[PDB]
């Protein structure tokens, strides 16, 4: 975990002294001495596996290529930009990840290099439930699909997954979702901006049939004391089911 | 941790009972051991008898007293201390006279037993004290009119019982009503009575003072300084003590406004002389509780002169400013003209120059800028005003001999003044604190109530005289300064007890003769000892003590096999704590029982800088010996036990394999620490070989020897026209 | 490789929502990403051997407590939290959750931990608790707390800090192992 | 400040006390603090000091203890005996040597070798005092001196250092580089004398007769003490008691 590496690289110095803005750069630090540094855990940006562009590829093969042979990463920016309320965290969310170029690929002869580019970005709320809600769908489809091929299997995750979404429960996304861009009061403040909530909408659409995966699963993977929990994912499942057709708008599939 | 001898062959005894002697077990509840006693003394009730030693203790043996008993101690046998208590509840507040005295002698002397103490405050019998002698004084007052040295004894023994039981405090310390200090007054505000009654009252006033400041207030009116005399006339020794502690405490305890008041009182009713007079060059004896007393008399007068020593009165103040001008025209008019009394601003910067250039004022602006600086300040300007009225023969002849220097041989009478006295005060201890730990008396503080006053007055004389016998500067006013601050010192060693002697000791210090005694004294100081040559070994000092440090240090990184918190059961006893060459990391903790100690790796408290750690507690100072829990460890390893301060949650509790090596490791911590050391072996180590080192230094001088004392500078040719020129 | 079921509850004015998230984003201290879903996880390596582990975050509010036992069983450990500012928090745990988790689960690993740490000392915050009557309550009585349970451990950390906030989930790990 | 001289009579720039730091290179000095000087003015001398032999030190002539000579005790006759003071001198060299060996011993535990060593130390010490007058007889002088050549031998065989060669009068008297074969033998002899003695203390480490005899193969006359108190019991008439030696 990150600070372990952070104890392990201040072993290797005198002068720990640790910069806290972990994002940006010190410009008075670029000149004083009394040596900074700052240590954050990134994201190794996806490999580019060639002429799998389509294939059925297996899982082995998709997971050892996320890990290496990388040379993008990311650093996503938790950011208020707008108005501030309370019930919400949504309102303001803009992320301005970092590319992160270096010169050669994990893994090296080297287990670190330098960075040979580095640039930023600029995400809003909009795209920010895009992606996440999006990601969270094929984390799902992950699930659904290791024991879709492994049968002596711990079903427990798959619990942790069922309950975590089907009850947004200390905060509820999906309503979020509706009050933030289906609502057409962001619709005058993002009017031509329909384009994406129309892409959410689209989004939750085809969550409906991932999410099936995830209850027919479920249902075969069903243990008694998965029992309660199911009865109560399939109750809000055919719910939010007639709420994509009609109170969510979106064109089923 | 293993326990003493349990099997002891000790006396049983019951009053009246022939002891019978066993091999008494310590381990099994003392509700076996008192049962089999007491059966073999046909005895049941067992929870009604407690053992206790036959010692003069006559201490019931509980669970908390038994670890006492020794092989030959007598062990008796007699009633637990919750029956003695209830025995005590009705034969102390009975209406029966001798068994109330006897019994109340059996109080007395069992009250400092904390065991029957639990018992009889859970039956609040310093209560039935309180009936007993004021209830029971109007009960029997017909016939203890005539009773009274009988009476009073009984009622002394019931203050002894009072005092004796409210140490314990378990019982609130209020427990006594109105009509106890009706009674202490009695004692207290009447003519002489048994010297056991008035020495109880007397504890007893000090008592209640100590108790609360409403109590100390509330018999304010019960002890007057107009009546507390007397028990000092009293010449029984503690009667004085006593009294004068009680002084003591109407001093402590009042406030600051009334101090003022009560020294006042004190310097009107004699009691500085009279104590003098009654105590210290009289026939009755300076204990150490008689120093303490005449000390904090000292001390109290000091300190309510240090209500003008601490704060920083206005220098610029008119009333101020025009009292000084009074005691500069008193002292400076010998060489003034009548204009300046009373001159313009002008004039008053004209005077101000040529008359404190004459004193080497560096700001001429205001001579309250010599005062400015406190202490005294103003208690300067009152030991000026007290020369105009004690010693103004002093006053006058110093300010003139420098009112008619412009040179820098000038005694500047401000600054001069306001040092003097500050540096007397320190030295003196004029306006400290009163605390117990000092505990010597100075006569010559009790041979005048101003006796602070004429030192600094006869110290400005010896100061100015030998400076016209030293030729004393304003650049060595500071040199020559300590020059007659070491006069005072060999005085004060001497210990001048009254103003003639100090005058007589201060005059023979005047550098007529006694300094060859003196350095004689330290030619045979250095004879052993090579004082020079000690200035020469000290001097690089902190080479030895450095590399002493850092060895440690190395030895922290080599570290050991480390002791933990209980480290028994399966527990490491031993783990590793390898500083790394950083010295800004430790690596130590829970590590495993390890055969040749260190793997150099993230221990298990991987981490420690000297920033999270604030210091160190060694032993019984350890919270985890401080535990009273599941941390209980037993006291032996003291020597081993350390807790060193970080995050102010997380403590190094932990032990150490012996104690040496203890030491070695706190002497590297206080390293890190940058203090001192804590290994003797540090110490003597340190002093072997710093000394011989310096011994191997004497190897180019021998066979000839060292003028000790510095010599003089011959004289150069200042140029560098050298004559043989340099490399 | 194996994993363990974790369930965590607390007062709901203290989001341990933040807690878990910012842990296992590993992300730094008060600059985690706030999601829209509850019930985290962590594939951590202890002690030589890694273990998936996913931990039930639910709602706390009296009224889900109708669905929370129904997650009750094979909970491997629970985590009971409040806040150290919070003696409302103190409240809540003492007299609900304690009692009624001490009852769903009697046998089973607890550790309680604290929270706000760094709000624990902060003076102008506790003044405001003092103008209010709110105790700034310390460590010592809540190992004494601990002890009424008598709990497996305690410890406490602080989100905008991450303080013993890895030791918590470490020792949190290592009651299963 | 001026006026200095070129002479070698101030080699003898040896502290007395303390000083101060009034000139650029001065301070308080030790007692050993001799500094080697060249720039003779009458109350003050600069030159070399030994601590930095590349720079002076200004030092006034009465805190200087000047003697006439160099560091050398035989060429003015600063012996007070001749020639062995260039012996003490170069024990006090190397008396220094083993001030700094020690200097790093501390920081190894071994250090009962450290004590050990200063107890030689102190041995050569007052030796050195022993010898600061014309105290011994001269036969004592050459017994002593092969003994204190066998301490300074033992510390170098200890200390890693040289083979010092020698024995009597001076250790130095052979390094003059004039013969070449007899420094071969004397170097060997030294060699034997170590090796000697290093067999010795690891024998006498384990074995305390051997030595005796060791010692006792050159003489065969000795007397063995004999000290009588008192025959424990009543004779009640005059007696003689009749002490002989007897082989059965």
């Amino acid at each position: 975990r990150r600070e372990d590496f952070s104890l392990r690289l201040l072993t290797q110095f005198p002068n720990a002294e640790k910069m806290t803005s972990t994002t940006p750069p010190g410009e008075d630090i670029k000149s004083s001495p009394k040596q900074y540094m700052q240590c954050f855990t990134v994201k190794p940006v996806m490999s580019l596996p060639p002429s799998y562009k389509d294939k059925p590829v297996p899982e082995q093969i998709l997971n050892y290529y996320r890990a290496n042979e990388v040379q993008q990463f990311r650093y996503s920016r938790p950011f208020r930009k707008g108005e501030k309320d309370p019930d919400n965290e949504f309102a303001t969310m803009w992320i301005e990840r970092t590319t992160y170029t270096t010169a050669y690929t994990f893994p090296g002869i080297l287990k670190w290099f330098e960075v040979k580019q580095i640039s930023t970005e600029e995400i809003s709320p909009l795209e920010n439930a895009i992606e996440t809600m999006e990601l969270t769908n094929e984390r799902i489809s992950n699930c659904v699909q290791q024991h879709a091929w492994d049968r002596s299997l711990s079903v427990h995750p798959l619990s942790m997954l069922l309950s975590g979404i089907v009850d947004p429960a200390v905060m509820g996304g999906f309503s979020n979702y509706e009050k933030a861009f289906f609502t057409e009061k962001y619709l005058q403040e993002h009017p031509e901006d329909q384009e994406k909530v129309e892409l959410l909408k689209r989004l939750i659409a085809l969550q409906m049939p991932l999410l099936t995966e995830g209850i027919r699963i479920h249902g075969e993977k069903l243990t008694e004391q998965l029992k309660p929990l199911h009865e109560r994912l399939s109750s809000c499942f055919r719910e939010l089911k007639e709420k994509v057709e009609k109170h969510y708008g979106v064109i089923t599939l | 941790m293993p326990p003493p001898a349990d099997i002891v062959k000790v006396a049983i005894e019951w009053p009246g009972a022939y002891p019978k002697l066993m091999e008494i077990d310590q381990k099994k509840p003392l509700s076996a051991i008192i049962k089999e006693v007491c059966d073999g003394w046909s005895l049941a009730n067992h929870e009604y008898f407690a053992l206790q030693h036959a010692d003069s203790s006559n201490f019931y043996i509980t669970e908390k007293n038994r670890n006492e008993i020794k092989n030959g101690t007598i062990l008796r046998l007699t009633t637990s201390p919750a029956q003695n208590a209830q025995q005590l509840h009705e034969r102390i507040q009975s209406s029966s006279m001798d068994a109330k005295l006897e019994a109340l002698k059996d109080l007395a002397s069992l009250s400092r037993d904390v065991t029957f103490a639990q018992e009889f405050i859970n039956l609040d019998g310093i209560s039935l004290l309180t009936q007993m002698v004021e209830s029971g004084t109007e009960r029997y007052q017909k016939l203890q009119k005539i009773m009274k040295p009988c009476f009073g004894d009984m009622l002394s023994f019931t203050l002894t019982a009072f005092v004796e039981l409210m140490d314990h405090g378990i019982v609130s310390w209020d427990t006594f009503s109105v009509a106890f200090i009706k009674k202490i007054a009695s004692f207290v505000n009447k003519s002489a009575i048994d010297i056991s009654i008035l020495q109880r009252s007397l504890a007893i006033l000090e008592s209640m003072v100590l108790n609360s400041h409403d109590l100390y207030q509330k018999v304010a009116q019960e002890i007057t300084i107009g009546q507390l005399i007397p028990h000092l006339q009293g010449s029984d020794q503690e009667i004085q003590t006593y009294t004068i502690a009680v002084i003591n405490a109407l001093f402590l305890k009042a406030p600051d406004e009334r101090r003022q008041e009560m020294a006042n009182i004190l310097a009107q009713k004699q009691l500085r002389s009279i104590i003098l007079t009654h105590v210290i060059r009289a026939q009755r004896a300076i204990n150490n509780e008689m120093a303490h007393q005449l000390y904090v008399l000292q001390v109290l007068t000091f300190n309510l002169l240090e209500d003008r020593m601490m704060t920083k009165m206005d220098p610029q103040d008119q009333a101020q400013r025009d009292i000084i001008f009074e005691l500069r025209r008193i002292a400076f008019d010998a060489e003034s003209e009548p204009n300046n009394s009373s001159g313009s601003m002008e004039k008053r910067k004209s005077m101000y120059t040529r008359d404190y250039k004459k004193l080497g004022f560096i700001n001429h602006v205001n001579p309250a800028m010599d005062f400015t600086q406190t202490p005294p300040g103003m208690l300067a300007l009152d030991n000026m005003l007290y020369f105009a009225k004690h010693h103004q023969d002093a006053y006058i002849r110093i300010v003139l001999e420098n009112s008619s220097r412009e040179d820098k041989h000038e005694c500047p009478f401000g600054r001069s003044s306001i040092e003097l006295t500050k540096m007397l005060c320190e030295i003196l201890k004029v306006g400290e604190l009163p605390s117990e730990t000092c505990n010597d008396f100075h006569p010559m503080f009790f041979t005048h109530d101003r006796s602070f006053e004429e030192f600094f007055c006869i110290c400005i004389q010896l100061l100015n005289k030998t400076w016209k016998e030293m030729r004393a500067t304003s650049e060595d006013f500071n040199k020559v300064m300590q020059v007659v601050k070491e006069q005072v010192m060999r005085a004060l060693t001497t210990k001048p007890s009254s103003l003639d002697q100090f005058k007589s000791k201060l005059q023979n210090l005047s550098y007529t003769e006694i300094l060859k005694i003196r350095q004689s004294e330290r030619m045979n100081q250095e004879d052993f000892q090579s004082r020079p040559i000690l200035e020469l070994k000290e001097k690089i000092q902190p080479e030895i003590l450095e590399l002493i440090k850092q060895q440690r240090l190395n030895r922290l990184v080599e570290g050991t096999c480390f002791r933990k918190l209980n480290a028994r059961r399966r527990q490491d006893k031993f783990w590793y704590c390898r500083l790394s060459p950083n010295h800004k990391v430790l690596h130590y903790g829970d590590l495993e029982e390890s055969p040749q100690g260190e793997v150099p790796h993230d221990s298990l408290q991987d981490k420690l800088p000297v920033a999270d750690i604030k210091a160190v507690v060694t032993g019984k100072d350890c919270p985890h010996m401080k535990e009273k829990g599941a941390l209980k460890q037993n006291k032996e390893v003291l020597e081993l036990a350390f807790s060193i301060l970080y995050d102010s949650n997380c403590q190094l509790n932990f032990i150490a394999p012996d104690k040496h090596e203890y030491c070695i490791w706190t002497d590297g911590l206080n390293a890190l620490l940058g203090k001192d050391m804590m290994s003797d072996l540090t110490r003597n180590d340190l002093d072997t070989l710093l000394s011989m080192e310096i011994k191997l230094r004497l190897l180019d001088l021998e066979n000839i020897q060292i003028p000790d004392a510095p010599p003089p500078i011959p004289k150069e040719p200042s140029n560098y026209d050298f004559v043989y020129d340099c490399n | 490789m194996q994993a363990i079921k974790c369930v965590v509850v607390g007062d709901g004015a203290v989001a341990k929502t933040c807690l878990l998230i910012s842990y296992t984003t590993n992300a730094f201290p008060g600059e985690y990403i706030p999601t829209v879903f509850d019930n985290y996880s962590a594939n951590v390596m202890v002690d030589g051997k890694p273990v998936n582990l996913g931990l039930w975050d639910t709602a706390g509010q009296e009224d889900y407590d109708r669905l929370r036992p129904l997650s009750y069983p094979q909970t491997d450990v629970f985590l009971i939290c409040f806040s150290l500012v919070s003696p409302a928090s103190f409240e809540n745990v003492r007299a609900k959750w304690y009692p009624e988790v001490r009852h769903h689960c009697p046998n089973t690993p607890i550790i309680l931990v604290g929270t706000k740490l760094d709000l624990r000392d902060d003076k102008d915050t506790i003044e405001k608790l003092k103008e209010k009557k709110l105790t700034p309550i310390t460590y010592p009585q809540g190992l004494a707390m601990a002890k009424e349970i008598g709990a497996v451990k305690y410890l406490e950390c602080s989100a905008l800090t991450q303080r013993g906030l890895k030791t918590v989930f470490d020792e949190a790990i290592r009651a299963v192992l | 400040m001026a006026r200095w001289i070129p002479t070698k009579r101030q080699k003898y720039g040896v502290a007395i006390y303390n000083y101060n730091a009034s000139q650029d290179v001065e301070l308080s000095l030790q007692i050993g603090d001799t500094v080697h000087i060249l720039e003779m003015y009458e109350g003050w001398y600069r030159g070399y000091t030994l601590q930095n032999k590349s720079k002076k030190g200004i030092f006034p002539e009465t805190y200087i203890h000047l003697k006439e000579a160099t560091v050398e005790d035989l060429g003015q006759h600063e012996t007070v005996i001749p020639g062995e003071l260039p012996l003490v001198q170069e024990l006090t060299s190397t008396l220094r040597e083993w001030a700094v060996i020690w200097r790093k011993l501390y920081v190894n535990n071994k250090l009962t070798l450290f004590r050990q060593l200063q107890q030689m130390t102190y041995s050569l010490i007052e030796w050195r005092s022993q010898i600061l007058s014309g105290t011994l007889p001269k036969d004592e002088l050459a017994e002593l001196k092969k003994k204190v050549t066998a301490k300074i031998d033992h510390g170098n065989r200890m200390l890693g250092l040289d083979l010092v060669v020698r024995d009597d009068n001076g250790n130095i008297l052979d390094p003059d580089e004039t013969s070449t074969i007899a420094l071969f033998k004397a170097h060997e002899v030294a060699s034997k004398r170590i090796e000697e003695k290093i067999q010795e203390e690891k024998s006498i480490l384990q074995n305390l007769d051997l030595r005796g005899q060791s010692i006792f193969s050159t003489i065969h006359t000795y007397g063995l003490y004999v000290n009588f108190k008192n025959f424990v019991c009543n004779i009640g008439e005059d007696a003689e008691l009749f002490m002989a030696l007897y082989d059965p």
